[PDB]
């Protein structure tokens, strides 16, 4: 056949078309040549033509499309709930396919596609003369000769790929655009985007310079976006391009969008891939390719000079890191004259800080053996994308022998059989790759065989570099080598290093760069952007040669990295552009320095790409370093960010002034010329991953990402279901990186629906209902992929489709015209006859369909064929053709006799399976590049005629009206429960594990304007901090956001031994999994709406239904979270505003249930033997579960304590210690933990430093700390149960619950009275307890028991019959007499309801609730701030026992009697009485006067009602026996002691608090209380010192002001209580109480 | 009986031993880095005379163990 | 009696001086190996001369 | 009592080591003559330029 | 018993190649002076070129 691609992926080349216009004798050519007009353009101006192509208008009823695009997009809003939204998209799409240049790419783009399908993969030779409008288009095997009127444009099939994907380039754009117009906050750029495309489409220089200018707009825009917005140093990086002396319209506008926001500057100027692409000048290009290869900027000796000084810095770098990681010095040997320095470091094992500036004395320090090189690739990357050749005997057969035979005279003597195995797969199966040793081995001697010495370059397509940016394709034993050696340095070398680890983590990456965007705002930490453009065509054999060296040295692998740094110097490179073949003399090529060239210094692009990286760093550290400025660096290879931090001893400007000279000097030394015109140093703009920062913020990329066309179709024949698949990809990965959902969705539709239109014929696109149904018909239940039915695209974890598409379809029934008939034949459910087990395992949530649309891959077929053949049979080409299959259908069906069937746990056993790796290397082999390409270059007809079979076949299923399995039934009710029957009749065994239901359905959002109460009774509350609108939606806001298959099986093993289970059949599975291995004996939200969360305020008050059982329910938390800030973001971006907080509830009752805790009996006994061929290398858990916990706090306060201001923001304990739930660790006994937390840190024994750090911030609270702890803490009952607690209860002083479990938790520093008591509780085995299976005690503990009860103590009543016991609860705050005043009126009006309004004081509140007989509801409005702080501030269950929540928060005003308000009907007033004019029995003075609308109450006759247990707000710890309070004055004396003698610890916090119980002693005592006392505190004689008169000059003078009586002190005020006080209590705490 | 045991022992001769090979270790690493230079220099040598003509890739390390 | 033999006895550093030497001879054997190269690498450029 | 007594036997590693010591000077006089070879062949050198 | 300790009586052994490391050490010192003196001689060769 010919033409065999439908889409651009070779660069384009006018070699050919310039050899057919130099009378070629090809018959082809001679044909094509005889069409061309007059005026002939050069193929290098073929956009110069398809630029001029206009069609008429409105030649496409697309009408249908956009009523249909409408009706889906309406059909999905509605879904998903957020119906207000709908108008919004409902109208934007209509608006992209309404306006008249809109529609006219649209139309262009599908006249392209349909010309594109009509002509590629043809039998036929030459087609006719088809149209395009005014063109005239006429294709002749591999040439086209356009024709706009008189003027031809002889191209290459390639040139016209070119047009077409830049039309639908242009399509994609603009839709995207008019789509996120729509949804934005300065909406409709489309105009600016219209004007760029006839601008750049008016230019008219020749084509180098047009193309220099389309290169060049992106750098430019990004130059006048810094010229404009760098606050500290300045740029001149826009002054470095030509833009504005070529084209001045160009300019002006970028300067206008400039102007009017950069951020939309920026999206749209990165738009490269959209305008024609260049015809690389190959004669031109490759010359200079090849010199540069071999150009010499540095001499040889200062090359080898400077890669020792590099050695020198790599040695250092990783000595520090393997110190820093294995705790001592690697194998290493010194030379005659090392510096003792380094000799007493290794002695001692350690990183003294001052190497790290002196990396010379390395020098002396050589590596010895630190590892092995693992001569042993795994299949997966060593086939992987890179085309190769068999061998040297190869490159005649890319080239034309025609073509040859001109250019010289002579034939090429091509041997007409393949001389080799075409790629990588083919020379695999051969058996080549059988000895990987062996065939490394000349690389180890050193001298690599002539065969193998050979590297062809490849101009790279799709680049608008005029002159090309060749790689490199390299024989078989090359790209071995390559791999070998990428894969050692990756594992063995570069974890270490310091520089690349910091980068290669996920994690610490994202703290550093979230670090960067918290710091480049403020006016520090600016950024470096160096761009190496030589890189490749860089490093020389010298600089490599040292740390070559070195690393031969480390592997024990003799000269094996050496050999690649002069290998280059030994090879042939020859240049693949066809039709310009090098002359040949022997069966080799010669050199003539345009084609060939023999011998270079460097091996190439891409070759080493990771050594080349570990040097790059090395010489920008020593640059940096020697100038003495922190630093860190993020290199992406050619490119390399560099962030400097400020200094207080020089500004921005000179620091990177100064830097840049460094970098410049210290990368020019290194032979790597880094001219100034790619490198700019900025604080406001910086590029990582490809995302563009701007001030911190991603840029958005849905104009470039969406705009991307990608290669389509790919590995396989062409087909309408893999297009849509690729579009499909392509719109959840634009989604998912950084995109709104809704713009990828909608643009994702559009497109769908074109691509539609492209294939289908008529009678399917003109039928409005069938296309709506067909595009919502979804993968999951067998349909054509659809961006449509993908719930991944909102939310960010795993997944289950189908109760989404079942949603789907029950709101397009509801809504739409359509009936349960259309979808019926539109989904055509055929239920497959049996079972087939290795789709489920391979796949959990799909159903037993027959796939009909899917196609069905042949390339095992062509592979089982060719190992057949030739009989070669050494490796995975001969033991892999076993029946493989049905030893996993065997496999499969074995594990489907779990009882309770669970398709997740079966497809975690059939994982580590000898026969799952089988077929997943067998998967790998297939769907790749190097097999299909060189698989359907052997077998093509097979393909040319699979494509039209497939397309007339699909065509004919569509086009049937028969109808499938009545799926009525599963369209009505919950989805949940008709996914779930849906499963079990296609499948027949009711699959449990997988229908996580759809959160819309299970959640209804509402506002809180009118809730009922209701409504609240099982919802999920947001509150916004303030008005929201659609500013907020940008700016942060302050809440905060192999060898593994036996490790894998081992970890399983002891995860099914946890769940208490005996399953001998089990057991025997996994005994026979690992005899082949040969072990024989034993919240988070999405990317998108990130930013709004920071606005908001979360929850769980749905706990009255569904989590006040330890039962967890199938509820996603995430989703559910990610689905109300989606909500809030619809409200936000439809024009409204989110004022009140609003509310998800719970809607459908049937979708919570509850989560089967059971565990598989698997039955049979297990079938699979074994695949012995595959794999040729080899107490209860409570008191473990809480010292797990006891030292992972310990730790993690141990890291908290060290980190500073600016490195706590970041919420990450020291291992993960959040993803908890709630009752699980109330399961623990609490006592057990607090015992281990006590006995670490005691045992721990940390020095002042650290001590006053802990001190601080415990009493303060930051970070993963008593935060997380107070978290863990609301419950009251584990307080009140915490054996430690009620101990210490009478034992200390608090005044909240965030100071009580400070003190609790600080015990072991300030109080070792009782510590060193409950220290006694100890076991060893306990301790070696590791923490790598914490999980596993967790899980182990998921089903203890129940826990504790909250109980609800009482606070002291009154009764109008009563005895005045004279306690009274607030005794120690100011609304004591207030609160008192209210309870005696609540309980004089015998009142049964309560309402309390927020204006209320906590406390009063606090005391109003704890009584009995009382219903509390608080007039929250949605917000359940106030509550939550009663609930804090409490500490029994009165609180939550009397407070109505589902009132309280559907409650706006008062209904009945009420507190807070100063007036209005059934509202209590109190009025503060000038003059205490009574006394009554229970106050002695009456303060207030009781009101109640206008009229008076009377409290007279009301008295004290008999106490019992109190609550602990009573603040009992300090009881009436004078005792309790000499135990706490004594032990906060001691406290105070204790802490005089920690060093630079601001103790005058704690004194005010020991300086209130000490007026409560004098107020016992009868001595007057001074306002204002002064205290002198220091350490004399390295002894405390706390006297009020100054003794010492060292003392510190610290006054203590506001000081007032306590009356909660006057009850213990008795006269003979005076003298027990002072007996026995510490001299220094009796002079401080006596006042002189 | 007593004295004959001391006698048979060479517990400092055998230390000595062990420290003059641990010396002549020395040494020997000393040479492979002087004769790594050596290599270093010779190659890079014989490479850049190499470019531009068919001369052999002879082998520079004897081979495998 | 017996403690004095264990003292007598030094099997461990036999060991190990055994193990020294013996690589101190394969070193000698890559020490030969390598120099041997050297001399195509410079024959050769006596006949340049 | 002659189980342990036997085990004292060291005879063949003092043979062995013997004849390592040997064929190690062995090695290095052949380095020597080695050496030997280029030493004039550098040292005339000095006249060659 | 006697003979049994005769027969471990190798100190004159022992002896022998102790003095033979003399001569190992001592030849090996000499390797440097012939090698240091090539390594300079290559050095100043390398960078005339
Ligand atoms: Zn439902
Ligand atoms: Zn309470």
């Amino acid at each position: 056949i010919n033409r065999t691609d439908q889409s651009l992926k070779n660069p384009l080349l006018g070699t050919e078309v310039s050899f057919c216009l130099k009378s070629s004798s090809l018959p082809h050519h001679v044909r094509a040549l005889g069409q061309i007009k007059a005026r002939n353009l050069a193929s290098c101006d073929y956009y110069l033509l398809f630029r001029q192509v206009v069609l008429p208008p409105e030649v496409y009823p697309i009408g249908v499309l956009i009523r249909a695009a409408e009706a889906i997009l309406t059909v999905i809003v509605s879904a998903w709930k957020l119906d207000h939204m709908t108008k919004t998209l409902y109208s934007s799409v209509r608006y992209a396919l309404t306006n008249p240049r809109v529609r006219a790419q649209l139309e262009l783009h599908i006249a392209y596609q349909r010309i594109v399908g009509q002509v590629s993969y043809s039998r036929e030779a030459d087609i006719g003369p088809k149209r395009l409008g005014n063109m005239s288009l006429q294709f002749i095997q591999s040439l086209v000769i356009a024709t706009i009127d008189t003027t031809s444009c002889l191209m290459t099939y390639n040139h016209f790929l070119a047009a077409a994907d830049t039309a639908k380039s242009r399509c994609h754009l603009l839709i995207a655009s008019v789509v996120q117009g729509a949804l934005w906050e300065q909406g409709s750029f489309l105009d600016h985007i219209i004007n760029m495309i006839d601008i750049i489409d008016s230019i008219n220089l020749p084509h180098d310079d047009y193309f220099t200018i389309i290169k060049s707009i992106f750098p430019y825009s990004q130059g006048l976006v810094m010229g404009r917005h760098n606050v500290s140093v300045s740029s001149d990086f826009a002054s470095v391009f030509a833009i504005p002396e070529l084209c001045p319209q160009l300019d002006s506008l970028l300067k206008k969008l400039l102007q009017l926001d950069p951020v939309l500057l920026l999206m749209v100027s990165s738009v490269q891939k959209s305008w024609y692409f260049p015809e690389i000048r190959m004669v031109d290009g490759s010359r200079e390719q090849l010199h540069k290869m071999r150009v010499e900027l540095e001499t040889p000796q200062a090359l080898l000079s400077y890669g020792h000084t590099l050695l020198s810095i790599f040695r250092a770098e990783f000595i520090k890191g393997y110190v820093s990681k294995n705790a001592k010095w690697p194998p290493v040997h010194l030379l005659p004259g090392c510096d003792k320095s380094i000799k007493n470091a290794r002695e001692l094992g350690r990183w003294s800080p001052a190497f790290d500036r002196r990396w010379q004395l390395f020098e002396k320090v050589v590596i010895l053996r630190i590892a092995d090189l693992d001569m042993d690739p795994d299949f997966n990357d060593i086939v992987s994308d890179k085309a190769i050749i068999s061998s040297r005997r190869d490159w005649v057969f890319e080239y034309n022998a025609a073509a040859f035979w001109k250019k010289y005279g002579e034939r090429l003597e091509r041997p007409p059989a393949r001389s080799g195995p075409s790629r990588l797969v083919n020379a695999l199966i051969d058996g080549r790759l059988d000895n990987i040793p062996a065939l490394l081995e000349p690389f180890y001697r050193g001298a690599v065989e002539f065969e193998d010495r050979l590297t062809v370059l490849v101009p790279k397509e799709k680049e608008l570099k005029v002159k090309g940016r060749f790689f490199s394709k390299q024989t078989l034993a090359i790209r071995i080598y390559q791999v070998v050696a990428e894969a050692a340095l990756k594992n063995e070398v570069m974890p270490y290093l310091k520089t690349h680890s910091m980068t290669m983590s996920s994690t610490a990456l994202t703290h550093l760069l979230n670090r960067l965007s918290h710091t480049i705002t403020k006016g520090d930490s600016f950024v470096i952007n160096l761009d190496y453009s030589s890189w490749c065509n860089g490093f020389r054999p010298e600089l490599q040669a040292p740390i070559c060296r070195q690393l031969d040295q480390m592997f024990n692998c003799g000269y094996f990295f050496r050999t690649g740094c002069t290998l280059p110097c030994f090879t042939t490179f020859i240049i693949q552009d066809r039709f310009n073949p090098p002359y040949s003399l022997s069966g080799e090529p010669v050199e003539d320095g345009v084609t060939c060239a023999v011998g270079t210094k460097t091996m190439g692009e891409g070759m080493r790409q990771k050594l080349w990286t570990i040097l790059t760093s090395c010489w920008e550290i020593i640059a940096l370093r020697e100038i003495n400025v922190t630093f860190n660096i993020l290199g992406q290879g050619d490119n390399q960010t560099i962030i400097i931090h400020k200094s207080a001893s020089q500004n921005n400007q000179l620091l990177a002034e100064r830097a840049l000279g460094a970098l410049y000097k210290h990368a020019r030394l290194a032979g790597h010329n880094l001219k100034v015109e790619e490198c700019w140093v900025s604080d406001c703009l910086y590029e990582y991953g490809k995302k563009l920062f701007f001030r911190g913020v991603p840029v958005p990329g849905c104009l470039k990402q969406l705009s991307r066309v990608t290669d389509s179709t790919g590995e396989l024949f062409p087909n309408l279901y893999s297009k849509l698949a690729c579009l499909t990809s392509s719109c959840l990965s634009a989604a998912m990186a950084d995109t709104s959902p809704w713009v990828a969705l909608a643009t994702g539709v559009c497109l769908y629906l074109i691509e539609l239109y492209v294939e289908l014929p008529p009678a399917i696109i003109q039928d409005e209902s069938l296309l709506t149904t067909l595009c919502l018909v979804g993968p999951s239940i067998g349909g054509l992929p659809t961006p449509a039915t993908l719930p991944s695209v909102f939310f960010r974890g795993m997944s289950d489709p189908l109760p989404f598409q079942l949603a789907l379809l029950q709101t397009l029934i509801k809504t739409t015209g359509v009936t349960c008939s259309l979808v019926n034949r539109v989904v055509k459910l055929r239920i497959a006859p049996y079972p087939d087990w290795l789709s489920l395992v391979t796949d959990p949530t799909s159903l037993n369909i027959a796939q009909v649309y899917r196609p069905e891959r042949q390339i095992r077929r062509w592979i089982e064929e060719a190992i057949a053949t030739s009989s070669h049979s050494s490796r995975i080409a001969t033991f892999f053709q076993q029946p493989l299959t049905e030893m996993a259908q065997l496999l499969a069906r074995d594990l489907s006799t779990m009882m309770p069937l669970r398709p997740r746990d079966m497809s975690a056993l059939f994982a580590l399976s000898n026969v799952a790796y089988g077929l997943s290397i067998i998967d790998l082999f297939q769907k790749s590049s190097t097999v299909v390409s060189a698989s359907q270059a052997v077998h093509i007809e097979d393909v040319a005629l699979e494509s039209v079979r497939y397309k007339e076949s699909i065509i004919q299923g569509l086009l049937d009206t028969t109808e499938g399995y009545n799926m009525q039934p599963y369209l009505e009710g919950c989805t949940y429960l008709a996914a779930k029957q849906l499963r079990r009749l296609t499948w027949g065994r009711d699959l449990v594990g997988v229908t996580m239901p759809f959160v819309a359905e299970q959640f209804h959002p509402h506002s809180s304007v009118g809730a009922k109460a209701e409504l609240y009774l099982d919802a999920i509350i947001y509150c916004p901090q303030e008005t929201l609108r659609s500013h907020h939606l940008t700016t942060r806001g302050d809440q905060p956001l192999a060898a593994n298959l036996v490790k894998d099986t081992l970890v399983l093993h002891q995860w099914y031994k946890v769940r208490k289970v005996t399953d001998p059949h089990l057991n025997t599975l996994m005994a026979r999994f690992l005899l082949e291995k040969g072990y024989t004996s034993d919240q988070g939200l999405t990317g998108y709406v990130n930013i709004l969360s920071t606005w908001l305020r979360f929850s769980s008050d749905y706990l009255h239904s569904f989590s006040k059982s330890s039962d967890d329910y199938t509820i996603h938390f995430q989703h559910v979270f990610t689905y109300g800030c989606l909500y809030a973001d619809s409200v936000i971006r439809s024009g409204g505003v989110i004022s009140t907080p609003y509310l998800l509830s719970a809607s459908c009752k049937t979708c919570f249930e509850k989560i089967d805790s059971e565990e598989f009996v698997l039955a049979c006994e297990p079938q699979y033997r074994g695949a012995e061929w595959l794999i040729s290398k080899p107490f209860d858990p409570c008191v473990s579960a809480s010292y797990c916990l006891g030292i992972l706090i310990g730790k993690s306060f141990l890291v908290d304590i060290r980190a500073s201001g600016h490195d706590i923001m970041e919420q990450r304990t020291w291992a993960n210690l959040e993803r908890f739930s709630v009752s699980d660790m109330q399961k623990l006994p609490w006592s057990i933990v607090i015992r281990s937390l006590w006995r670490f840190l005691i045992g721990a024994r940390l020095l002042q430093f650290e001590k006053a750090g802990l001190i601080r911030m415990l009493y303060a609270a930051t970070g993963p700390t008593f935060s997380f702890l107070m978290k863990v803490f609301q419950d009251s009952a584990l307080l009140m149960d915490c054996a430690p607690l009620d101990r210490l209860s009478p034992r200390i002083n608090f005044h909240s619950r965030g100071d009580l479990v400070a003190k609790l938790v600080l015990l072991p520093f300030i109080n070792p009275g009782i510590v060193e008591i409950e220290v006694s509780g100890i076991n060893s085995k306990y301790h070696a307890v590791s923490e790598a299976n914490m999980d596993l005690y967790i899980a182990a503990a998921k089903s203890v028991g129940v826990k504790p009860t909250q109980f609800v103590e009482e606070t002291n009543d009154f009764t109008a019959r009563g005895h005045h016991h004279g306690c009274y609860s607030l005794s120690w705050s100011k609304s004591r007499n207030q609160s008192q005043v209210l309870k005696m009126v609540v309980r004089k009006l015998k009142l049964c309801v309560l309402y309390i309004y927020p204006t209320v004081d906590p406390a009063v509140a606090l005391d109003l609730c704890h009584l009995p007989a009382l219903t509390i509801i608080l007039v929250l409005g949605g917000d359940p701030a106030y509550y939550e702080r009663l609930l804090e501030m409490d500490l029994c269950g009165a609180v939550s026992s009397r407070v109505d929540i589902p009132h309280s928060l559907a409650a706006r005003t008062h209904r009945g009697f009420a507190v807070g308000p100063d007036a209005g009907p059934g509202v209590i007033r109190l009025d503060r009485l000038e003059s205490v004019c009574y006394a009554h029995p229970c106050l002695e003075e009456l303060e207030f006067n009781a009101y109640l609308d206008s009229e008076l109450v009377d409290i007279s006759d009301m008295c004290c009602l008999p106490l019992a247990t109190p609550c602990k707000a009573l603040f009992r710890p300090i009881y009436r026996s004078l005792q309790s309070f000499r135990l706490a004055l004594m032990d906060n004396y001691s406290f105070v002691m204790d802490l005089i003698m920690i060093r630079g610890l601001d103790i005058r916090p704690h004194l005010e608090e020991f300086d209130e119980l000490l007026v409560v002693g004098q107020h016992i005592l009868g001595q007057p209380v001074l306002v204002e006392v002064v205290y002198y505190v220091g350490v004399v004689r390295k002894r405390p010192v706390l006297a009020r008169h100054p003794w010492s000059a060292d003392l510190k003078r610290i006054t203590v002001g506001g000081r007032a009586p306590c009356p909660s002190a006057a009850r213990l005020r008795d006269e003979d209580c005076q003298g027990s006080l002072l007996v026995g209590l510490p001299a220094g705490l009796t002079q401080l109480l006596i006042i002189d | 009986t007593i004295q004959t045991a001391q006698r048979c022992d060479h517990s400092d001769s055998i230390r000595i031993l062990g420290e003059n090979i641990k010396i002549l270790d020395r040494s020997m690493k000393t040479m492979m880095e002087t004769m790594k230079l050596m290599m270093e220099k010779v190659d890079l040598l014989y490479a850049s005379t190499a470019v531009g003509t068919s001369a052999p890739m002879l082998p520079s390390h004897p081979a495998p163990p």
